[PDB]
């Protein structure tokens, strides 16, 4: 039977495993997976775990300085750099004052490098290898049966063997590296990690091997080429793949979806597996197709709340027209504009509306009472908080059950967008405007037909509108499940 | 159950 893992497989934790996959994952969209992350009780292991509808659990347990950037210290950093990003916010005005708008432009370029860096640093020392875990590839049994044949004849050249079989799941593993055929493709430091973890296996299952008379170097050549036979075929015959993440208290501080390997693919988060179930049985069917696994919201009847502390002059400009065009005037939506909203009309659109503008400081929480969406029967509107710090984690970057995020997911809001710290007006609008339109809310080409991409991939491609990828658009995240606009929907 | 708990955290 095959092995995944350098450890035991504890029975009491596998039918565990076996039960939430039974309950939860099994009424999951096929084409979704959830992945969770969590650090071990040391502080030591990054803890994944990736599960999918119809797939084997796989439980991996990465040691962060398997090769002084420990956790603390990347969390440090990153914390070190949102403060930094948000004062840069708040300076804004004054330094247009002081006549400074140019170095403060510089700055905000230097932390959007830093904090690329640092995300870059994650990825190839904390993932390393195992970025794969990661991957929305397709599987395809044929392929894997092929690689699989060939990366046991790697293993029966190199190893002695001159036994221990495993699971499909640790080959994805090598599959998910990325297309190996691609010009300048170089996995070598990846494999290399990866075949250590092969070892491990090994070793733990008893086949026992020593590093020192290994030749890993072989191994990853011909692994390589292996994964360039895969690929080649893969290509040759060509989803509406989601990535769910589940994230434990102090890891929603950092932007996972603007890693490099997730960058652009279709991510969002979910508090708990009670959270993304509530959700999925709570799913409007389109009017009229893997689209059908998501959250049909009508087009018609929405709310959006502009500019209500009337002070983001800018915000307004930008969409006041186009909303009034396109929203307001065809597809008979509230207009809330320069004015605060009350908290009734506030709940009145969260209950009666399937999508939810708002353009304002924050989350919106100085119009509305958490408890007051708590009481709501059902909270029927997707929610867009376009503004600093809207999903509002602690000043120490934890993500807190009180919060406006968790009450809305456990109101039964499909989805809620928003940002993990400040940002500015104009770049915020940037990406804003691409969900819109990639949504299908407004207009293709309105910033500058209609497009239909879910809420969450609409998040993933309007991270390329704004002026800095990190600074700006790495802040902006989605929690729930894929909403789709039903344009002639009611 | 312990690994596990970061899937069921909140109400």
């Amino acid at each position: 039977l095959a092995a995944s893992a350098p450890r035991r497989s504890s029975l009491g934790f596998t039918l565990d495993l076996h039960r939430i996959q039974r309950d939860y994952i099994d009424l999951v969209p096929k084409h979704w997976h959830v992945i969770s992350l969590s650090l071990s009780d040391g502080g030591h292991d990054l803890c994944i775990t990736r599960l999918q509808a119809g797939q084997a659990p796989f439980v991996l347990r990465l040691p962060l300085e398997r090769a002084v950037f420990d956790f603390h210290t990347g969390r440090a950093e990153l914390l070190e750099i949102i403060k930094e990003i948000n004062r840069t916010c708040h300076d804004s005005r004054d330094m247009a004052a002081k006549g400074e708008r140019e170095k403060w432009w510089a700055e905000r370029e230097a932390l959007d490098q830093r904090l690329k860096e640092l995300l870059m640093n994650i990825e190839h020392v904390w993932l390393g290898g195992f970025r794969g875990v990661f991957s929305q590839h397709g599987r395809r049994p044929e392929l894997l049966e092929k690689f699989r044949a060939m990366f046991e004849g790697v293993l029966d050249k190199h190893l002695p063997s001159r036994k221990v079989v495993l699971d499909g799941n640790v080959l994805e593993l090598f599959i998910g590296l990325g297309d190996a055929t691609k010009s300048g493709a170089d996995f070598d430091e990846e494999l290399t990690d990866l075949l250590y973890f092969v070892v491990d296996i090994l070793q733990f299952h008893g086949e026992r091997n020593a590093y020192d008379e290994i030749d890993f170097d072989s191994m990853v050549v011909e692994t390589m080429d292996a994964l360039m036979a895969y690929h080649a075929e893969a290509n040759a015959a060509p989803s509406h793949a989601h990535t769910i993440l589940v994230l434990d208290k102090q890891l929603h501080v950092f932007p996972w979806e603007s890693l490099p390997c997730l960058q652009g693919l279709a991510v969002s988060r979910i508090p708990s597996l009670a959270c993304l179930r509530k959700l999925l049985l709570d799913r409007r069917r389109s009017s009229s197709d893997p689209r059908s696994a998501g959250h049909h919201a009508p087009l018609s009847g929405g709310t959006y709340i502009l500019n209500p502390s009337s002070d983001l002059l800018s915000t307004q400009k930008t969409f006041e027209s186009l909303f009034s065009t396109h929203l307001h005037s065809p597809n008979s939506w509230t207009r809330i504009i320069s004015r605060p909203p009350t908290e009734p009309e506030f709940l009145s659109a969260l209950t009666h509306s399937p999508i939810l503008l708002y353009f304002g400081h924050g989350s919106g929480a100085q119009y509305i009472r958490s408890r007051n969406i708590r009481h709501l029967d059902h909270c029927r509107a997707t929610v867009l908080l376009m503004g600093c710090s809207s999903a509002a984690l602690t000043a120490k970057g934890e993500f807190e059950p009180s919060g406006p995020v968790w009450n809305y997911m456990l109101a039964g809001a499909p989805a809620v967008v928003g940002t993990l710290w400040d940002v500015t007006d104009r770049d915020i609008d940037r990406f804003a405007g691409g969900v819109l339109e990639g949504w299908g809310v407004l207009p293709e080409g309105c910033m500058g037909g209609r497009n239909g991409l879910s809420l969450v991939q609409a998040v993933a491609k309007a991270r390329d509108r704004c002026r800095f990828r990190y600074v700006t658009a790495a802040a902006a995240v989605v929690y729930g499940i894929p909403v789709y606009v039903d344009v002639d929907g009611k | 159950h312990s690994q596990l708990e970061v899937l069921f955290q909140g109400p």
